[PDB]
């Protein structure tokens, strides 16, 4: 099933499409691209440019293959999220030199009046229900599937005259929030489309985020006999697990009733949820293609696909848990002779002094990473978000830091840090870990030769 | 009303929640052990004769004991057993074990025991005169009666029918001070207490919570909780109605297998904790923690007194004493955590906010052109093309106060440095020279010209330069009129050379502002150069927030107050301890790690106070006139950094200490104690490391600093540097920081092995600590 | 009665930090990079962007020595010490044999540069000392130790002029009637500056060699030196400290002699001593190699004024970079020589007592780790010998090896040369010796503390 | 053992990683990579970008189990072996 579903390189497939939208610099004379976008002016440049170059290109009314081979999927869909004026409170001290002020976003700070040139659907406020969006849970907050949209053409001059139209019309304000680009490709050489979507956000604070995502999917599956062989396989899968369901059942019915403390009954338990979580999300992802037949009946109009990716990248992550935790289940029948018996007698006896030693290894890691990110947490970047603290540390464990960047955000309590952290995680937890280990696996062999 | 429509959080009630969560585990399991240690088993105690035969005719089996009434100890009667087991016609002359402690004072009561026959016999008393402490009389009524008549007495009546009732129920009832003040053998199991007490804390919360966030209009709409300093009405009213309105339902309980169902409603009671205070001003959760802890304080000292108105012996005391220190101390520490923590996490959300402002600000001033800058002479059109826009344009609306400029290069003109490079570090400087001048350059027509001096201010003196640092002196600018007066003033400057000529820094500086956020930030930028033309390059943005001494009794005023109140109280129970052993205190962690803990508690609230007072002055000084002035708030944004600063190391401190309390887990008491064996050993070869890493260390930076890329062949591969950067890019001329070679000596240190050593000492150790703790 | 050795020794230690500090701030480093990059960095001409640095034909190298060379000597601001000098090795035609299997469309060839195939002959027209074969005796020079070959100090040499007007015609000169033949093999640029703005001389070395397979390899180095003079006080100071520690190194030299003198018939099995000759040796060659510095310092300056004559200073160059690389070493060893003072407690009594119980069989596994290691290396070096250029030598082969092990991979040259094998060889080598062997070490080490705490309980 | 766990951590990265990163482009790639993360010579700041959730996961636990687990594993049972067969032979 692994190596079914991936198959030949999309990889490549991925890497074409990535280098051609964001690694193109935006105009001829300057340098930045959609990943070093730095202000509201260069995405209009980026809008007008490079997207218009990769998103049409040249063989009446002809369709687009972007290189020659992955042909455009209806029209790409731009999109807008924004709040309202005077959504926040400043303080009578200065309500003479501030009049107007934009909150952060919120479903309860955002817009939902017409503004500007009241024309189309592009100044008018759609709910997420009348567009089928959903949330997307970008860098700084979940933005909802609802806001100002408008709907591209098929060919590059209409575009151009509408994002021209989009322009001169002041349609980004300081009250923009979000921003959205939708589009997908097909590629028919080998059956798999591609998902495109392109968020830039501009928080409250000022500056541009931007961030990407392409995704292959694919739809159409049963066109080859090999796909015929993976669904074959899915089924006897199917069965398998409800082989493993059914002994697992028996096995805690009356036998062990407890059944709780052996560490193979848990791993047991949890391949099975895993499994069945992912033949659910399957079932309920292959069965749910209305939106295919429907731009298939009409094939001028947005294609609906971003659930289908969403639920994709699911399953995926689930497919690799359970096949990581499936190759662990390895251990269980691995003792053919004494020397291996032996090694899983120490691991298994060791465990127990492992964990408490890690509880207070975990204890002063966490210390350490909270020192990190108050300190140093507004300056650095690395340590901007406790989690990234926590990476930050694991990576100096490795070497793979740059101490002069923490350095210079604080001349003492830097060099402090850092001498202490690794003097203490090199000298002193790392060693009573082996001081653990060796006295368990010397008591084991000891007590084997011996007894 | 339903409430909470937003999604941002509130720590203060998700951190005090945590905390009582976690002290009550803490509590419930130290309490379970000694529950089981007391259940296992079951002065005023003398050593004297108990021999009463002043009499017969009582024979029976019959065993009983005293009720020593006195204070702080008042234990019921108790029985024993012996060979003839209180046999016919038989006097029992023996001491039982009785724990617990009377008084010189008129604290004695008997109690009897009539199973079956009636009692004969005379039994005056026990003779005891002076055993432990004299706590007893050998004297008493010494008469026969129906029975189980206990014969009372001093060392029925209403007003004595239960006043010494009052003083065994007293700390039994009363649940706060019940969990080590419980007579053995009772039907309460000193946990379903600790269950009770929690249930009660977290009620009181729960309610205080639903109180300032839902129910809070209908009895006064549009904004009732629009105050937040004690007026002696406001934050007290509250939690004694709230603590009234739950009591009822605690009783309850109180009156049996419902506490595994209680423990369920607490969890929905921090369930509302953790919804309806989403939505708190910080004026409403800084009161919400003051009524309940006026609830709680109210419950303690009004309503739960009020309800109450209706050998191995020693072995066992001196571990029964150590348990109860030991939860006197799980409590102290308790507090002092939560008020550290919401000390240091009470505004996480302007802590993101802060990182995010100040990115998007130096990516807003092309912070890499300032930083790649190497003519004195570009950086006017630099200033003309960037710095106006984003001054005077509609992008910055928020500024709060026009722009201002300086520098320092004393009294001396620079001179043509040599095209492409340049000097050293700053060579060829001048000092600092004050005097008044006029347009053009120092020469006055008539007196004191507009060109002042611009001497230092009162608070500000810092600027940590490269080279040197003033606090204000400089040639003083304005920028006024943002329309086209900028402009003209920058030609003027150009054309006069009024301070282009003899300049040696730049030293710009403005402010910002974040409305959305609510942070203000000050940003100033550097390019000392040591002549005319080539010059160095820095910039430092740092965000704050702006809060006063004056706004009222915001987080940061109550927590520094309490972290004083902690470092006195610790200061003054190190200081009894001293002076009982005089003089002496050393050669023990002890006073030297509760001095420098004092000295972190302090400080940690002196700089807050000293921020918010600095804070204070400065915006006062700025609301005098604010288009005239700078006001220079750069200060404040470091003070309230460094205090942050302290605030995270105390935390730091306070988390190490609980990895040092597991080792009450029996299994879990050999890390720290072949740590604290191994120490000498780890000292030894820390010395050791040391020296191989300086030697290590001067040798590899001299072989680094003598060349270009031309070293040798051998040490060009064997040589370690500190990671993040290569080798071709070292050796600063302008400053060897000992940093540097530190990160360079223990990283080779680490590299080379060399620290594996300290492997080949703790197990050795941790071996011999599992012979002598297993084996016997 | 070791108090007075203790003291002695901290003494001699504090005037050696002392004089190390005084060498640690000289600010030569920053001088020497701004003033090589005023060289290997700018381009060559106004339209190409290659320099120094990128050279890659035989008209990159012309372009250069007309243009970036002579803007930036003739102009920080420095000032010429006499005339630079070019020389050019080249080797005769016929000096290899054609195979007769193809030989009607080839008709000559030239060999890799040796004494045996070297040119003697006068080519070009003969005019001056430019076409003409000069032995090694006239030039005063020596070996160089280039990168595919050492080069004699003969050649055919020409000295330039203090004007640029002169120099430039005289390059344009050589280039119009060709100098550079099929036949050349190695040039040398070689010139002295000053810089009066920072006292501080400098001698410049320039080399081009030229493969038998086409192309160029630059090669390059400059080295400061000091006419240092009594001109303050802190001088003055460093001054007596280096009597001081001459003094110093007497002193411990003549106690040596004593010492060896009453115990001459064993003087090895103790490690102390061996260390304390070294650091005399070492201080001694040190000491000598500075006085002959400083005595052949009175020399240069006679070329400062007016000298239309080439000042051959390589010696005092090489001497200098072999007087760092000595004072590295000593202080380092003046570093360790600090170890046999802390032995004051019975657990440092304890922990020496380990190390110095465990050093035969240290040295034993060494040899083994050193088989493998030369096993890997040959293996990496007939693999990647040709692809790679970290493996293009076998010492190169054994330096990226040891770069390896402290974290140093590239992997990207190694996978792209040899898809198999290339990876094969780099997975083994980093479980082999980040899990196995380099453990062993630390085991023995082991042992032998138990064993040492062992018998301090039959003690 | 080792290999087994190496193994199963090299098929989840290629998995998760395997259509975005291109150190996990093919699984001999993943494994090269995996043994490249011991020595400190990868980026993270793709592996993070590629999926947020799940691929800090298998760095840390990867980094976790390697560095502190099975190196001192090998570690225990080099010290036990030299030390009993040297213990072993100088009795007999
Ligand atoms: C005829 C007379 C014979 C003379 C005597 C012969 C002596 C022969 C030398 C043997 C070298 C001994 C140390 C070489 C060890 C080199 C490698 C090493 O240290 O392995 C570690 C254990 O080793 C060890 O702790 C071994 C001991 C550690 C000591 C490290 C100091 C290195 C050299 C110090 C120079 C001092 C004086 C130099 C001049 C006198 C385990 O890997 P670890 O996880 O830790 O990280 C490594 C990873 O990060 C990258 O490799
Ligand atoms: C705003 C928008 O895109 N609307 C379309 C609508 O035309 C279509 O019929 C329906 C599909 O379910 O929803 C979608
Ligand atoms: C925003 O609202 C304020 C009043 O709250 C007003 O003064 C300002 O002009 C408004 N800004 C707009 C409409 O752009
Ligand atoms: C709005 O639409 C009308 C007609 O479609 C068009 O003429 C006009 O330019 C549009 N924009 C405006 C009125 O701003
Ligand atoms: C080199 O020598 C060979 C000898 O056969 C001769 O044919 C050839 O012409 C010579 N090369 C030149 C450039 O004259
Ligand atoms: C060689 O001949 C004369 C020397 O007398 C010299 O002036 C000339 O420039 C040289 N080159 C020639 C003649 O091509
Ligand atoms: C080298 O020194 C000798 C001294 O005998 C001198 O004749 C010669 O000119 C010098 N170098 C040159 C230019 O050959
Ligand atoms: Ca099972």
């Amino acid at each position: 099933l692994t190596y079914g579903m991936m198959s030949s390189n999309v990889y490549y497939y991925t890497r074409m499409m990535s280098q051609l939208f964001l690694d193109t610099p935006v105009s001829k004379t300057e340098k930045t691209n959609f990943k070093t976008l730095s202000s509201m002016e260069d995405f209009w440049k980026f809008t007008e440019g490079s997207l218009l170059d990769g998103l049409y290109w040249k063989m009446a009314d002809n369709r687009s293959f972007i290189f020659y081979e992955n042909l455009l999927l209806g029209v790409p869909r731009i999109r807008q999220l924004r709040v309202r004026n005077g959504s926040c409170s400043i303080p009578q001290d200065l309500r003479d030199e501030i009049k107007e002020c934009y909150d952060v976003y919120s479903v309860s700070s955002e817009d939902r009046a017409p503004f500007g040139p009241r024309n189309g659907t592009a100044w008018i406020y759609t709910s997420e229900k009348d567009l089928n969006g959903s949330s997307h849970w970008g860098i700084i907050a979940t933005y909802s599937g609802a806001g100002y949209y408008l709907d591209l053409s098929r060919t590059r001059e209409e575009t151009a005259a509408q994002v021209a139209s989009l322009k001169k019309n002041v349609w980004l304000d300081r009250g923009t929030r979000a921003t959205f680009i939708d589009f997908s490709v097909y590629n028919a050489n080998i059956n798999l489309f591609c998902v495109v979507r392109l968020l830039v956000e501009f928080p409250a604070t000022g500056g541009v985020i931007p961030s990407w995502q392409f995704q292959p999917l694919k739809l159409i599956r049963y066109v080859t006999t090999f796909d015929f062989f993976l669904a074959a396989c899915e089924i006897i899968f199917c069965f398998f697990i409800f082989y493993y369901v059914v002994e697992e059942i028996l096995e805690i019915r009356i036998h062990k009733l407890h059944y709780f403390r052996s560490f193979w009954n848990c791993l047991d338990v949890v391949i099975v949820v895993l499994s069945v979580v992912a033949i659910g999300i399957n079932i309920y992802r292959t069965s749910n293609v209305e939106v295919l037949l429907q731009f298939l009946e009409d094939q001028n109009t947005f294609p609906n696909f971003e659930h289908l990716a969403y639920w994709q990248i699911q399953f995926n992550n689930i497919a690799a848990v359970t096949v990581f935790f499936v190759w662990i289940k390895l251990f269980k029948f691995i003792n053919f002779n004494r020397t291996m018996s032996q090694l899983s007698t120490t691991m298994s006896r060791c465990a127990k002094d492992l964990f408490g030693f890690a509880i207070m290894f975990f204890i002063i890691f966490l210390a350490y990473a909270q020192l990190a990110y108050l300190v140093f947490g507004t300056q650095v970047d690395d340590f901007s978000t406790f989690q990234e603290c926590i990476f930050t540390q694991f990576r100096i464990i490795l070497g793979d830091i740059n101490f002069a960047e923490i350095e210079e955000a604080n001349r003492v309590l830097g060099p402090i840090y850092f001498t202490t952290f690794v003097f203490f995680m090199f000298f002193i937890l790392l060693n009573m870990f082996l001081a653990i280990i060796n006295d368990t696996y010397s008591e084991v062999k000891s007590d084997l030769a011996q007894q | 009303v339903f409430p909470e429509p937003t999604a941002d959080v509130n720590y203060i009630v998700m951190l005090t929640c945590a905390v009582c969560l976690v002290t009550y585990m803490v509590m419930a399991a130290i309490l379970h052990k000694l529950d089981q240690l007391d259940a296992s088993r079951g002065r005023f105690k003398y050593e004297i004769l108990v021999k009463t035969g002043w009499g017969r005719g009582s024979g029976t089996t019959a065993h009983v004991g005293i009720m020593l009434y006195g204070v702080d100890s008042r234990s019921g009667h108790r029985h024993l057993d012996g060979d003839r087991a209180f046999h016919r016609n038989s006097l029992d002359i023996f001491r039982i074990a009785t724990p617990h402690s009377l008084g010189s004072v008129w604290k004695i009561r008997v109690w009897h025991d009539n199973k079956g026959l009636s009692p004969a016999w005379f039994l005056q008393h026990v003779i005891v005169r002076d055993l432990q402490t004299a706590r007893s009389a050998f004297f008493l009524v010494n008469d026969w009666l129906s029975v189980e008549t206990e014969a009372n007495g001093g060392l029925l009546r209403f007003r004595r029918l239960l006043v010494a009732e009052l003083q065994r129920g007293f700390f039994d009832k009363h649940i706060w001070l019940s969990i080590w003040d419980r007579p053995p053998r009772s039907r309460f199991t000193r946990i379903q207490r600790a269950t009770c007490c929690v249930l009660l804390i977290c009620l009181f919360l729960g309610a205080n919570a639903v109180w300032y966030g839902a129910v809070g209009d209908s009895a006064y709409s549009t904004g009732h909780v629009s105050r937040l300093s004690p007026l002696s009405v406001d934050t007290v009213a509250v939690g004694l109605v709230s603590s009234v309105v739950v009591y009822p339902v605690y009783l309850a309980i109180l009156f049996s297998l419902a506490h595994g169902l209680s423990l369920l409603l607490v969890a929905v009671a921090v369930a509302v904790s953790g919804w309806v205070g989403a939505s708190f001003p910080p004026g409403v959760s800084v009161a919400w923690l003051l009524s309940s802890s006026a609830s709680f304080l109210a419950s303690f000292l009004g309503w739960e007194p009020l309800k109450v108105l209706l050998f191995l012996a020693k072995e066992e005391a001196r571990k029964v004493k150590r348990l109860h220190g030991m939860l006197r101390s799980l409590l102290v520490y308790m507090l002092f955590l939560l008020v550290t923590l919401l000390a240091s996490y009470g505004d996480a959300s302007c802590h993101g906010h802060a990182y995010r402002l100040q990115s998007a600000i130096k990516q807003e001033l092309h912070s890499r052109a300032f930083l790649a800058i190497t003519r004195s002479e570009e950086l006017w059109p630099w200033m003309a093309h960037v710095l106006l826009p984003y001054v005077h344009g509609n992008q910055s609306s928020p500024e709060l106060g026009p722009p201002r400029l300086r520098q320092v290069r004393l009294q001396e003109a620079l001179y043509p440095d040599p095209p492409g490079p340049r000097v050293h570090t700053c060579s060829a400087a001048g000092g600092f020279s004050t005097s008044d001048y006029d347009v053009g350059w120092e020469s006055p027509h008539n007196g004191s010209g507009t060109w002042a001096y611009s001497a230092p201010d009162l608070l500000g003196a810092w600027s940590w330069g490269s080279c040197a640092v003033y606090d204000s002196g400089g040639y003083v600018q304005e920028l006024g009129l943002s329309l086209e007066e900028s402009r003209d003033r920058l030609r003027f400057l150009q054309l006069h050379n009024w301070l282009d000529n003899r300049s040696r820094a730049v030293f710009l500086e403005l402010t910002r502002y974040s409305p959305a956020v609510g942070l203000h930030a000050a940003v100033t930028l550097r390019l000392e150069f040591p002549a005319a033309g080539r010059a160095l390059a820095a910039l430092s943005v740092r965000p704050f927030a702006l809060r006063r001494l004056s706004a009222g009794l915001s987080l940061p005023l109550l927590t520094s107050v309490c972290l004083l109140l902690f470092a006195v109280h610790f200061a003054v129970a190190e200081a009894r301890t001293w002076h009982r052993e005089g003089r002496w205190r050393v050669l023990r962690l002890g006073a030297w790690a509760r001095w420098l803990l004092v000295a972190l508690t302090a400080a940690t609230a002196l700089v807050r106070l000293a921020q918010l007072g600095a804070a204070d002055r400065q915006w006062t000084r700025f609301v005098r006139g604010r288009p005239r002035r700078f006001t220079s708030f750069d200060q404040v944004a470091q003070l309230s950094s460094a205090a942050r600063g302290l605030a995270a190391s105390l935390l730091f401190l306070l988390l190490v200490k609980a990895a040092q309390q597991l080792r009450f887990v029996r299994q879990w008491s050999v890390f720290g104690k072949t740590l604290c064996r191994a120490l000498p050993e780890l000292l030894g070869v820390t010395l050791g490391l040391v020296v191989l890493g300086v030697a290590y260390a001067q040798l590899a930076i001299l072989l680094v600093s003598s060349c270009v890329d031309s070293l040798w062949s051998v040490a060009q591969a064997l040589l370690v540097l500190c990671p993040g950067t290569g080798l071709s890019t070292l050796c600063p001329a302008e400053s060897w920081h000992l940093s540097p070679l530190l990160c360079v000596g223990l990283w080779a240190l680490r590299l080379w092995g060399a620290l594996r050593l300290g492997a080949v000492i703790l197990r050795w150790r941790y071996h011999a600590l599992r012979g002598e703790l297993y084996r016997p | 009665s070791v108090l007075r050795e203790l003291v002695t020794y901290l003494l001699f230690l504090i005037v050696l930090c002392i004089l190390t500090y005084g060498m640690m701030s000289s600010n030569v480093y920053y001088y020497t990079r701004m003033m090589s990059q005023l060289f290997l960095d700018t381009p060559v001409s106004k339209t190409e962007k290659t320099n120094f640095k990128t050279l890659s034909s035989m008209e990159d190298f012309w372009k250069f020595t007309e243009g970036s060379l002579l803007d930036g000597l003739y102009w920080y601001e420095n000032l010429l010490l006499g005339v630079p000098r070019i020389r050019q090795l080249r080797v005769r035609n016929g000096s290899c044999s054609i195979p007769q299997d193809l030989r009607d469309e080839i008709k000559e060839c030239y060999d890799v540069y040796s004494v045996s195939s070297e040119d003697r002959a006068p080519f070009g027209p003969r005019n001056g000392t430019a076409w003409i074969y000069t032995s090694e005796k006239d030039l005063n020079g020596s070996s160089h130790w280039g990168i595919i070959a050492t080069y004699s100090g003969a050649g055919y040499y020409l000295d330039l002029s203090r004007t640029r007007e002169e120099t430039a015609a005289q390059v344009a000169s050589l280039k119009k009637n060709v100098w550079l033949d099929r036949g050349t093999r190695a040039t040398f640029i070689d010139f002295s500056v000053y810089n009066a703005n920072i006292n501080l001389f400098c001698v410049v070395r320039l080399l081009v060699e030229f493969p038998a397979t086409g192309g160029v390899i630059p090669s390059w180095q400059f080295q400061p030196l000091k006419l240092i003079r009594y001109v303050t006080t802190f001088d003055f100071f460093l001054a007596a400290c280096e009597i001081i520690f001459c003094f110093f190194i007497f002193y411990y030299v003549v106690e040596e002699i004593l010492e060896i003198r009453i115990h001459k018939l064993h003087y090895f099995r103790s490690f102390w001593n061996c260390l304390d000759v070294v650091i005399v040796v070492l201080s001694v060659v040190a000491i000598g190699i500075n006085i002959y510095r400083t005595s052949n310092v009175e020399v240069l300056l006679q070329f400062l004024e007016d000298q239309n004559t080439f000042p051959n200073f390589e010696h005092l160059a090489y001497w200098q970079i072999q007087f760092n690389n000595i004072a590295a070493v000593t202080v380092f060893f003046v570093w360790i020589k600090l170890f046999k003072f802390i032995n004051f407690n019975r657990t440092m009594s304890q922990l020496s007592t380990t190390m110095s119980r465990c050093a035969k069989d240290l040295f034993g596994f060494a040899i083994m780790f050193f088989i493998i290691f030369l096993a890997y290396a040959q293996l990496a070096y007939l693999v990647f010998g040709t692809q790679v250029d970290d493996f293009s030598t076998f010492q190169e082969c054994i330096f990226t090896q040891f770069r390896i092990i402290l974290g140093d991979i590239n992997f990207a040259e190694i996978e792209e040369a040899n898809r198999v094998l290339g990876p094969i060889y780099f997975t083994t080598f980093v479980f082999f010796m980040f899990f196995i062997l380099l453990n062993m070490f630390l085991a023995i080490i082991n042992d032998t503390y138990s064993e040492v705490k062992s018998d301090l309980a039959q003690q």
